[PDB]
Order: structure tokens, then C-alpha cells, then sequence
């Protein structure tokens, strides 16, 4: 069809017999035909003899190097041996053609060793090509109206000529359904003239979408490797994102219209797999059959392009503070996902992250907003992980450094941990949690000055805790970070905080051999300031060793680890304890 | 013919389908990096001397020349002449030398090969954003009032088309096409003649338009529970009940005799 | 009424093997040492045949990820495992594959032994003045009572006196293996 | 089989989870801990040789640890009449035991769900009937109180030494499955969280702590300790139950207000 | 010159009939098939002379390795 056009464009006369430039399909399940109908430029007989009959041999290649230098032809097809694919399934295949300046001929063959030519009589054909197949009897399959459709969606889809069949519904009528293709592809046109509206159309007939899109990129390298790309961002993400398992087919490769292969396990990384896109291109180093590339580096090199690319949309889409607010609300994981295992662009992807933050109600905001507004002396970022909104909000860490001005954020999420894992530093500036190991902040000398008094103060009491706990907590010491609770629990620097020794232990799929090696030693911190520690000193310096001290010791140790993140192994005994004190207060002797 | 050739080299550093199990990658990734750049500023640097050296001996090969012109009206320079012709005769044959050098080594990055910005250069590119008003609900009653009549009708048309079937993927692209159109006037039309139908007392049709009806009605409360539209929520629904379990048959079952139960008492 | 299906995880950091052997005990058997010299030994020799330098591979560097399998890094009272020739300020690059050679032999015998090189004298300018300009290296009698015979002649041949005599690290490979699959107690 | 049970167990339970043709004759090489051996793991095929005759179905419990399992007010009174249970301690137990529902022709029911009956003599069943009816204002006095936190209050028998304990709904997620389910990463919460985890209270008329409430109650229905001693309640058992506090901190701060009362500081 | 035959020295055992072999050869057989410091726990050996023809042999090692359940690597 591509060539009969083309010869056109010189002199009108070569088309005073048909116009019209189609491709029609008309099964038949009473003598087991596929007619394959079509309007192209025809054959004669002797270039029917060396076309169709000789292996390894091209007519395509011929015209296309005999033209000139230089036109408006991009033709399918360079190998030879594409035909007798025909017999696969197939018992007979004859062909009927026409040329302009020649009479109908006729080519019947069974697949062995000779074929048939005759000059024949029957029904005029203008100019087109009759290929008429006389399928065998278990591959009866092809006949069926949904095969052909799903077959001719997934393969050929993008052809720009109007395929139609002529199949029988319900006179019985002769329907001329021709919805096989009527999305004409649009990343070929020019970039200054389509008008959103035709994206939203062109998407919602890509992906069975009832909604429109939220960005698009229609980029094109030039070069050697040459390519066009029409990237997608979707609104809602699809409830079975990551349900694996199905073979991905949301980003696709054509060369010249066709679809080769589809995936996106090398194409994109695993925490870009929400976007959508056409990666078409002229010409490449295909396989014998049309379903792989050799040379696999290729397809990394394009990989590469597509990510900064993307990268660069998501910065330009936090230019407006309204959008962005909706799709940070829906693929905030991809983004922390991608951060744990990149190690080339993770500076840039280090700038998108919201966080709330102890100065903002209920709007997010950024790293850079938190280095804009800190003090002169301030070093380092205070961060604090948690299980919930409000259960973080009012604790025993944060109360002295949110009461001296200063600033913490807050990451109430799974995944968090495991961002925080990775990156180590901000713009020169490190970050510091409030639950380990006694973090320094700057302070006055005379401060300074008390505390040493204050360490001497109470310096036996910190001892007689030791042998009451026997291996649990490696050591107590006086600790400032509290200001109106009596006692807390920190972790070690070299192990597991709280919420990561929560988290690991809820995994279904690991093992158990590995928990002893990595848990950290717990720190106990006592606050000399609430009168029950006082009362304390006063117990143990009058008396060595007494129940009401043991008692005392252990269910504040036991309160405390309950309020610090951690899970307690054996709630009865608390259970106890408490119900103990309620019937001691409540009357009943016993 | 045929010749693929030229797409036999290609370095890329980034692999991640060549490690070692005794390699942690992360660290081998900025290792090739690292040298990748080296050698491409070492031949930098050695190509940029020599473009610099070819360039300084045309200059003194043109200013040579004018020393000839001049000492074409001029005498006495011999000696001079003599050490000049010979330092350049021999500094000529050694750039011949090193000019081969060169194309060898053009090969030679045809041998060590492309790298990702060598192969392209970037073109054009635009972005949208869609800033559309994402608010798009019309009055209730109204909209109620006018997809009753008009759209109730043409797809009320369709249901009973539909109905005298039962099979399931025909229901399954049914309801895709519906969830593209219908709404929740068409379902309630769909109970109304489910009602209509157990007035006029066909059992097995019965049985048939009660089994779709209460499938489209599970759909329906599923959006209602989910406050979401069946525009939205068809395809999960229709895996779990193409791929049902024996427990959820048996409590579908179950559902199925307690709605019919109720709709004949109805 | 829609089940689950379990996920599995993504991967988790080891504990390093300076933190194992000058933090902690963690007293292993012969045999787990001796596979865990061929991983590492294996490791360097697969990076020793692309032109890659590690250029340096600090204890710290080294990881023992999950059940036993050794991982060599590059992320970073360090004077002490550079070699001999390092410390010479000439030509600035004194650097080749016998100074691996040389900190791959220091690794190995830390890891027969247990213990800090040079636990004697304390004292940095000291030790890089007498290193600078001496001969002085660790003692080779502080080695464990059922060590073998063919390690500590390995361990002598790791660093003589000059960068020309070190052997290349296939025979290292090669000899380690030998032991490997000769040793059921000595 | 030790040996190798001890490190390829988690294979064989994803098999009863994704394949369905094989579970008959794949579920008899699941071997648990049980009430009766100390340190020697048994079979289901062993275990269904020793129940009573009476005895109609079987009895498990999804635990976090095994200690805390051994002492659990659910398993109090099932263990004193002699009878046998199973322990389960790890989350792929939870994810396989959803699929795994017959047993030669036998159910199983959990001992942390509602509706679990013995069947024994109609003497101690009218006894409870009878004392059915003398905690009948507490049942709608606590409901008023607990304001929509829990759905019912009734009376039944699990516990003989516990004033409280807390109990789901027979279709929904349990406790350790709400926990498992919430600590993971990846969750796509935005759908989850307002579906699951409904939940019950469970009351015992044996404790002195109960009667005293309900001596107390008859007299006044407006007094103020009624709802402090509500509340702590539902805490302890709430916490004493495989659940996570809402804020720690309220409770924290209760119990040191405890403690400086039982020692005098006032104020 | 060097005569480096250890190119190949590993024979095929699943051709031999399944009792003439004992559980050293077995053992070595596993030993240069995965690299590992340790012997077998069981072996199966059968083969099905049907209408298709096909022999196996499968192992169960000893101690389960340590990325068993990853995401994508390559089993
Ligand atoms: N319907 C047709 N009308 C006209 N010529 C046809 C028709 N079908 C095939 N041909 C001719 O067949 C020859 C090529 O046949 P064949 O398909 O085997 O080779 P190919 O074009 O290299 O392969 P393919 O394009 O399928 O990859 C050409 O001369 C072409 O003109």
C-alpha cells in the first residue's frame, strides 16, 4: 500500500482504478478460509518468480535502494524469508494478483517442492492482492471472531490503514465492523500543535482508563540511536501495583510501527514501574525473529535517558504547591524505595522528600525550608521515628530540645527506617536521633558546672540500681534530655533501635539465626528532678535492701520499657502487679 | 549485506547483570566510573596536545614561509636554514607518526568502546502539568431525573439483550463497557426488573438474572462500602470470583438463597 | 474477603569484621577461617584481573553478611596498613598490585592471630619514623597452637622486603585451596 | 527429620497457602510444640490419638513468644478440665493456618475468638444462666461508658484468675494478624485501615474485683470512680492481650500518679 | 608445556543404574556441583521410560542458604 502511494505522488493516472486504500479480513467457517483482501501494487509474473519463489530474496531492499537519495519512505522489512511463516498453519495457500499493465495471475503451492503459476479467469480484481489460506483441521481456532481481535490488538495496532472484517451477526446483514484500529499514534506529529484534550484521548484508549492523565514528557534523542518517548504519570495508583507475578506491560518498544517485546525489569528500575510510555524507533539490530534485540547493552543505554528525564519532570512539578501535594499523597514509597538502593542520582532524589515538622500545624514541608530557619549555633538535624501521629507528639525525648526552641521531625512510617538507614547526611549537616546514647546539644559552662555537681550527687544510687537488674540493662547513668518524667530507655549506637527491632521482627520471610549478633544493648536514663527519685535516695540510704525499694525498682524499669517502643515479653506479671495495687488500695484484704 | 558491525562495542558502567558473589556492586559502579573518566581525560589530554602542537606548527610554518619570502631578496642564513629544515623535516615524519596514531586510536575508542554520551545527543523535549478542575458532580436530583429516563431506557435496552445469557466473560467485557457508561440508575432499573421478573414467575430465567443481578448488587455495595464507584471497581472483583474458593463459593451460595429468599417474600 | 500473599524482603547490612575481631570474641573454628581467607582471596582475585585497584581494604571494609559470605567494600589510626614503600613521597605513585598483596596478608594474618600488628610500642610519629627507615615487622611466633605449617610460609612470603619479590594472587588462590582440602584437624 | 525441620520449615506452610490439590497429604509433616511435652516436638496425626471422646474439635493459639503463650489468660480454663492444646508461634503460621481449616474430618477453632462452647453437664450451663441475669445493668451501664470503643459486653466462660480479657469478632483479622499486617512496609494503606479489627470484652463473675464494681454500681450510676476504675480496666486487659496502646503516655503518667500517692508526696 | 587436563573430570552419574552407586561417589559428585564444605542430606534417582524420556536427580542441602527469598535474583 506504502509503495502504491508513494508512486502516486507523480502522476494521478497510475490510480483510475480504485482510490480507496484498505485491508480487509473475511473469515469462513464452511470451507476454512482467512481471505486476506488488500489494494496494494500488485505483481507480475516474472517478478512473482523471483519474489515469491526464492528463499533469502527481497524486493523491498531492491526498490528502496533504486529510489533516488533521500525520501519520504520508511518501508518494513530487510531478511527474505517472512512468507512461509504462512505455513505454520496452512495446507494450501494461493495467491491471486494484479498489475496495472499485466493480466490476473494465480500461484497455488503446498509447502514442497514446486508451485503452480497459470493465467486465470474469475472475479475482477482492480489492482490488490488475494492471499487465500485453507487451514488445517486441530488449528480450527483462528476462525473465531475474539482470536482475531485480541490477535490483531496485541501485534498490529498502529498500522495507518483502515482494517475491517466482514464477519455474520444478527437477514443476517453483512456487518462492516472497522473499530480494529481507530487510536492513530500521535508521538510522530510535531510537539507545537497538539492540545492536551488529544493526550487525555490517546491515554484513555492506551490503558482501559475512565480518568485522564497528570503529566506528560514527548522527548526524542538524535544520533546514532535515535528515538521518540511518550512518558505518562497516572492519578490513582492501581491497587495491585505490587502484586508482581503478571509479566509488566506498561511500558513498550516499536520499531517502525510494530511491536517487538515488552518489560520494564531493565527498560525502567523496579521503583519507576506507575508510568506508562512508547519508546518507538527507526532502526536497530533486531533477530530473525522479530522478538528480540541483540546486543542487550542497547537497551541499558536507553534506560539511562528515560531516568533523568523523569527525574527532571518530578522537579519541575514541584514548581506549583498544589499538585504536588496529590501525587506525593499516592507514590511516596517509590521515591524512599528508590533512595534505599541508588547510589548515582540520590542527591537529587534527596530534595522531593515532605516531612512533617514540630513548627508547621498540618502542612509539610521541606529539608531545604528546615536549613533556611535554624540558629547560629545549631549543628546536625533531630529526628525521631515512630508508630503514629500523636503517640510521637507528646514523649519523653523530645521535651527538652522542643523547650529550648529548637527543631525535630517526625517519620511515623515502616519504610522510613529504612531511608534513614542509607542517607547519613544533608548539605554538609548530619543527622542525629534523640534516643541514643545521650546526644550533646550546645549549653551554657554554668549548666555544665551543675550537671558534674549533679553526676557526684547522686553516684550511689546509680550503682545500687546495677545488681537489683541483673543482665538487661548494661548500665544506668544521669542523662538531659527530660524535664517531667522520672526515668527512660535508649538504645546503642552500633544495633537496632526500637521500631527497626519491631519492624524486623514482624517479617514473615526470614530467618532466626541472625537476632543475637545485630540487637543493641539497652541504656537506662534516670531523671534527677522528679521527687520519686529523691524519695528513692532517701529509701536507699537509709536501708541496704528492701522489698518496697526491689518492688519500685522493677515496675518502674517495666513502665518505662513499655513507654519507650519496646514490647514486653511477659504482660501477666504486670498484669499482676497492677492487679495487686488496685485490690491494695479498694478494700479487700485479700 | 546486513552488516551489524558497528553495534559490536559498547561500555557501560552501571552493570547489573556483571558482579562478582565476593562484590557488594555500590563500590564497583564508581570504580568503572572512576576509570572510565581517567582514560578519557588521559586521551583528552594527549589529543588536546596534539591539536595544540599540529595548530603552533602551522603558525610556525607559516611565519617559516615568511622567513623564506624575505630571504628570497636577503642572504647570509645557511646554517640556519640547514638546522630549521632538518628539526622540521623530522618533526613532520613524527606528527605523520603520531596522525596515524590517531586514526588508530579513533578505532581504538571503536575497540574500548562508546560510552552513553557519545552515541546521542538530546533534541527536543515539552512537559505538561493538567491543571484541570478535577470537580466535575452535577446536581442529584437532576442527574438522577435525566439518566433514569434517557439512559435507563437505551441500556435498559441492553440488559435485556444481556440477560437472557450467563455466561461470565461476556459478563466480565459487559460490564467493562457498562462501568465505561452505566451508572447507578441503570442498577436500580436492574432491581426493578428483577422484581418485575419474580412477579412474572420464571424460574430458571429466575435463577439466571438473579445470579447477575446479585453480582452487579455485590458490586454495588462493595462501592458503597468503599465509597467508590463501580466505574472504578470491577476487575479485582471479577479475579477473585473467576478464581473463587470453595469457602467463598459456598458463602456466595449461601448469599445467593438468602436474597432469593428474600426478594420472593419480597 | 481478598486473602494476601507474603512478601519478601530486600536485603539488611552485616556486621563488620573490625567490630568482630577488636570489639568482640567471636572465637570461630579452623575451618570457618580458613573459608572465609578463600572468599576473600577469591574476591581480590577477581578484582585483580580487570585493572582495578582497590587501593586500600581496611578490616572495617571487609563484611560478613548473613549465614558466612565475605563482602569486599570501598566506603571510608589508619598508618598502619599501607605499605612499606607508601610512605615514600616520590613520583606519587608508589602504588601497584603487591602493596594488595602485602594489606591482603596483613588481613590474613590478623585474622590467624587476633590481634593488633605492632601491639608494643604506641606511639604514631614513632612507629612511621622507624617504618620509614627500618625493617621492623610483626613477630610471626604470636600464632594459634594448631595453625598450620604452609600458612605461616605463606604468611612470611607476603611481604619480604621489596615490591618485586610478592607473589600474584592466583598462586595465593591456589595454595590456599591446596590447604583447604587437606586439613581435617592439622 | 530434626535437622531438617530445623531449617526448611517455612517452605512446606507456603504450600497449604498457594497450592490447593496437595494440602491433604502435605499437611501431615507440620510438627508443633504442644501442652504435654516439654521440649519434643509432636504431629497433628499423633495429637488426634489422644483426645477424649468428647472431645470434637481442635484447639490452637497464635502467640508472639512462647512464654508469653504458656501463661496467657486464654488458656486457663481449657487446660484445667485436661484437655489439649497447640502452640503457634511465628507469623507464617498466622498466614497458613487462614487455608488450613479440616483435619480428618474436624474443625478447628481458636481459643482468641468469640464463640467457643465446651460441651459439658446442663448444671454448671443453668448456673450460668441463672447468674446471667445479675449482671445484666453492668453489661449496658459499661457500654454507655466505653463510649463505641467496643461493640458488645457479655458474660461467658474462658478465665477462672482474671478480672478482664478481650476478644475479636469471628470474621476479621485477630491481634497478632492486625499486628503483622501493620508492621509491614509496602501496605498501600490508604484501604486497610477502615475495614478490619472489630472487637468484643469478655467479663468473669468469680473475681472479688467485679462483684465489689457491681455492689458498688447498684447504689450510685453517676459516681466518678465507676469510670476511672472502667478505663483502668480496659487498659490492663486491653495491654495484657497481644494489642498496642493508643499513648503510652496516659498510662505511663497513671501509674506514676499511683506511685506517688502509695508513697506520699500529695499534691 | 603444561598438560592441564582438569578441564573435565567430573563423570556423569545419573546414567549408572540407580543401587551400583554408593554415598561417597554421591557426595563427591555434590561436592563439585555447588561449591560447599559439606555432604548431602538425601537423594532421589528415578527416570520415566514412557512415551517421553527423562531422568533426574535431586538433592537437599544441608544448611538452607542465606538469599533464598529475594526479589528478581537470578535462581
Ligand atoms: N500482498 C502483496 N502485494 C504485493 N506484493 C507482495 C504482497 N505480499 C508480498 N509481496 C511481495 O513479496 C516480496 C517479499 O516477500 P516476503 O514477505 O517473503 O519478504 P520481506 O518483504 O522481506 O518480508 P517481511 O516484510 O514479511 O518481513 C516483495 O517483492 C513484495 O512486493
Amino acid at each position: 500500500l506504502d509503495k502504491i502511494r508513494y508512486e502516486s505522488l507523480t502522476d494521478p493516472s497510475k490510480l483510475d482504478s480504485g482510490k480507496e486504500l484498505k485491508i480487509d479480513i473475511i473469515p469462513n467457517p464452511q470451507e476454512r478460509t482467512l481471505t486476506l483482501v488488500d489494494t496494494g501494487i500488485g505483481m507480475t509474473k516474472a517478478d512473482l518468480i523471483n519474489n515469491l519463489g526464492t528463499i533469502a530474496k527481497s524486493g523491498t531492499k531492491a526498490f528502496m535502494e533504486a529510489l533516488q537519495a533521500g525520501a519520504d519512505i520508511s518501508m518494513i522489512g530487510q531478511f527474505g524469508v517472512g512468507f512461509y511463516s504462512a505455513y505454520l498453519v496452512a495446507e494450501k495457500v494461493v495467491v491471486i494478483t494484479k498489475h496495472n499493465d499485466d493480466e490476473q495471475y494465480a500461484w497455488e503451492s503446498s509447502a514442497g517442492g514446486s508451485f503452480t503459476v497459470r493465467a486465470d479467469h474469475g472475479e475482477p480484481i482492480g489492482r490488490g492482492t488475494k492471499v487465500i489460506l485453507h487451514l488445517k483441521e486441530d488449528q480450527t481456532e483462528y476462525l473465531e471472531e475474539r482470536r482475531v481481535k485480541e490477535v490483531v490488538k496485541k501485534h498490529s495496532q498502529f498500522i495507518g490503514y483502515p482494517i475491517t472484517l466482514y464477519l455474520e451477526k444478527e437477514k443476517e446483514k453483512y456487518i462492516d465492523q472497522e473499530e480494529l484500529n481507530k487510536t492513530k499514534p500521535i508521538w510522530t506529529r510535531n510537539p507545537d500543535d497538539i492540545t492536551q484534550e488529544e493526550y487525555g484521548e490517546f491515554y484513555k484508549s492506551l490503558t482501559n482508563d475512565w480518568e485522564d492523565h497528570l503529566a506528560v514528557k514527548h522527548f526524542s534523542v538524535e544520533g546514532q540511536l535515535e528515538f521518540r518517548a511518550l512518558l505518562f504519570i497516572p492519578r490513582r495508583a492501581p491497587f495491585d501495583l505490587f502484586e508482581n507475578k503478571k509479566k509488566k506491560n506498561n511500558i513498550k518498544l516499536y520499531v517502525r510501527r510494530v511491536f517487538i517485546m515488552d518489560s520494564c525489569d531493565e527498560l525502567i528500575p523496579e521503583y519507576l514501574n506507575f508510568i506508562r510510555g512508547v519508546v518507538d524507533s527507526e532502526d536497530l539490530p533486531l533477530n530473525i525473529s522479530r522478538e528480540m534485540l541483540q546486543q542487550s547493552k542497547i537497551l541499558k543505554v536507553i534506560r539511562k535517558n528515560i531516568v533523568k528525564k523523569c527525574l527532571e519532570l518530578f522537579s519541575e512539578l514541584a514548581e506549583d504547591k498544589e499538585n504536588y501535594k496529590k501525587f506525593y499523597e499516592a507514590f511516596s514509597k517509590n521515591l524512599k524505595l528508590g533512595i534505599h538502593e541508588d547510589s548515582t542520582n540520590r542527591r537529587r532524589l534527596s530534595e522531593l522528600l515532605r516531612y512533617h515538622t514540630s513548627q508547621s500545624g498540618d502542612e509539610m514541608t521541606s529539608l531545604s525550608e528546615y536549613v533556611s530557619r535554624m540558629k547560629e549555633t545549631q549543628k546536625s538535624i533531630y529526628y525521631i521515628t515512630g508508630e503514629s501521629k500523636e503517640q510521637v507528639a507528646n514523649s519523653a525525648f523530645v521535651e527538652r530540645v522542643r523547650k529550648r526552641g529548637f527543631e525535630v521531625v517526625y517519620m511515623t512510617e515502616p519504610i522510613d527506617e529504612y531511608c534513614v538507614q542509607q542517607l547519613k547526611e544533608f548539605d554538609g549537616k548530619s543527622l542525629v536521633s534523640v534516643t541514643k546514647e545521650g546526644l550533646e546539644l550546645p549549653e551554657d559552662e554554668e549548666e555544665k558546672k551543675k550537671m558534674e555537681e549533679s553526676k557526684a550527687k547522686f553516684e550511689n544510687l546509680c550503682k545500687l540500681m546495677k545488681e537489683i537488674l541483673d543482665k538487661k540493662v548494661e548500665k544506668v547513668t544521669i542523662s538531659n534530655r527530660l524535664v517531667s518524667s522520672p526515668c527512660c530507655i535508649v538504645t546503642s549506637t552500633y544495633g537496632w533501635t526500637a521500631n527497626m527491632e519491631r519492624i524486623m521482627k514482624a517479617q514473615a520471610l526470614r530467618d532466626n539465626s541472625t537476632m543475637g549478633y545485630m540487637m543493641a544493648k539497652k541504656h537506662l536514663e534516670i531523671n534527677p528532678d522528679h521527687p520519686i527519685v529523691e524519695t528513692l535516695r532517701q529509701k536507699a540510704e537509709a536501708d541496704k535492701n528492701d522489698k518496697a525499694v526491689k518492688d519500685l525498682v522493677v515496675l518502674l524499669f517495666e513502665t518505662a520499657l513499655l513507654s519507650s517502643g519496646f514490647s514486653l515479653e511477659d504482660p501477666q506479671t504486670h498484669s499482676n502487679r497492677i492487679y495487686r495495687m488496685i485490690k491494695l488500695g479498694l478494700g479487700i484484704d485479700e | 549485506m546486513v552488516d551489524y558491525s558497528v553495534w559490536d562495542h559498547i561500555e557501560v558502567s552501571d552493570d547489573e547483570d556483571e558482579t562478582h558473589p565476593n562484590i557488594d556492586t555500590a563500590s564497583l559502579f564508581r570504580w568503572r566510573h572512576q576509570a572510565r573518566v581517567e582514560r578519557m581525560e588521559q586521551f583528552q589530554k594527549e589529543k588536546e596536545e596534539l591539536d595544540r602542537g599540529c595548530r603552533e606548527c602551522k603558525r610556525k610554518v607559516a611565519e617559516c614561509q615568511r622567513k623564506l619570502k624575505e630571504l628570497e631578496v636577503a642572504e647570509g642564513g645557511k646554517a640556519e636554514l640547514e638546522r630549521l629544515q632538518a628539526e622540521a623535516q623530522q618533526l613532520r615524519k613524527e606528527e605523520r607518526s603520531w596522525e596515524q596514531k590517531l586514526e588508530e586510536m579513533r578505532k581504538k575508542e571503536k575497540s574500548m568502546p562508546w560510552n552513553v554520551d557519545t552515541l546521542s545527543k538530546d533534541g527536543f523535549s515539552k512537559s505538561m502539568v493538567n491543571t484541570k478542575p478535577e470537580k466535575t458532580e452535577e446536581d442529584s436530583e437532576e442527574v438522577r431525573e435525566q439518566k433514569h429516563k434517557t439512559f435507563v431506557e437505551k441500556y435498559e435496552k441492553q440488559i435485556k439483550h444481556f440477560g437472557m445469557l450467563r455466561r461470565w466473560d461476556d459478563s466480565q467485557k459487559y460490564l467493562s463497557d457498562n462501568v465505561h457508561l452505566v451508572c447507578e440508575e441503570t442498577a436500580n432499573y436492574l432491581v426493578i426488573w428483577c422484581i418485575d421478573l419474580e412477579v412474572e414467575e420464571k424460574c430458571a430465567l429466575m435463577e439466571q438474572v438473579a445470579h447477575q443481578t446479585i453480582v452487579m448488587q455485590f458490586i454495588l455495595e462493595l462501592a458503597k462500602s468503599l465509597k467508590v464507584d463501580p466505574r472504578a471497581c470491577f476487575r479485582q472483583f471479577f479475579t477473585k470470583i473467576k478464581t473463587a474458593d470453595r469457602q467463598y463459593m459456598e458463602g456466595f451460595n449461601d448469599e445467593l438463597e438468602a436474597f432469593k429468599e428474600r426478594v420472593r417474600g419480597r | 474477603t481478598k486473602p494476601q500473599l507474603a512478601i519478601v524482603t530486600q536485603w539488611c547490612e552485616g556486621s563488620s569484621l573490625y567490630h568482630h575481631l577488636h570489639i568482640i570474641e567471636t572465637k570461630f573454628e579452623m575451618i570457618k577461617l580458613i573459608d572465609i581467607a578463600r572468599q576473600t582471596a577469591q574476591g581480590m582475585d577477581y578484582l585483580h584481573a580487570k585493572s582495578i585497584i582497590h587501593r586500600d581494604l581496611k578490616s572495617n571494609n571487609i563484611f560478613l553478611h548473613e549465614d558466612l559470605t565475605v563482602k569486599i567494600g570501598d566506603f571510608g589510626g589508619s598508618i598502619l596498613w599501607m605499605a612499606p614503600e607508601v610512605i615514600r613521597m616520590q613520583d606519587k605513585n608508589p602504588y601497584s598490585f603487591q602493596s594488595d598483596v602485602y594489606a591482603f596478608g596483613i588481613v590474613l594474618y590478623e585474622l590467624m592471630t587476633g590481634q593488633l600488628p605492632y601491639s608494643n610500642i604506641n606511639n604514631r610519629d614513632q612507629i612511621i619514623f622507624m617504618v620509614g627507615r627500618g625493617y621492623l615487622s610483626p613477630d610471626l611466633s604470636k600464632v594459634r597452637s594448631n595453625c598450620p605449617k604452609a600458612m605461616k610460609r605463606l604468611m612470611a612470603e607476603c611481604l619480604k622486603k621489596k615490591r618485586d619479590e610478592r607473589p600474584l594472587f592466583p598462586q595465593i588462590l591456589a595454595s590456599i585451596e591446596l590447604l583447604a582440602r587437606s586439613l581435617p584437624k592439622i
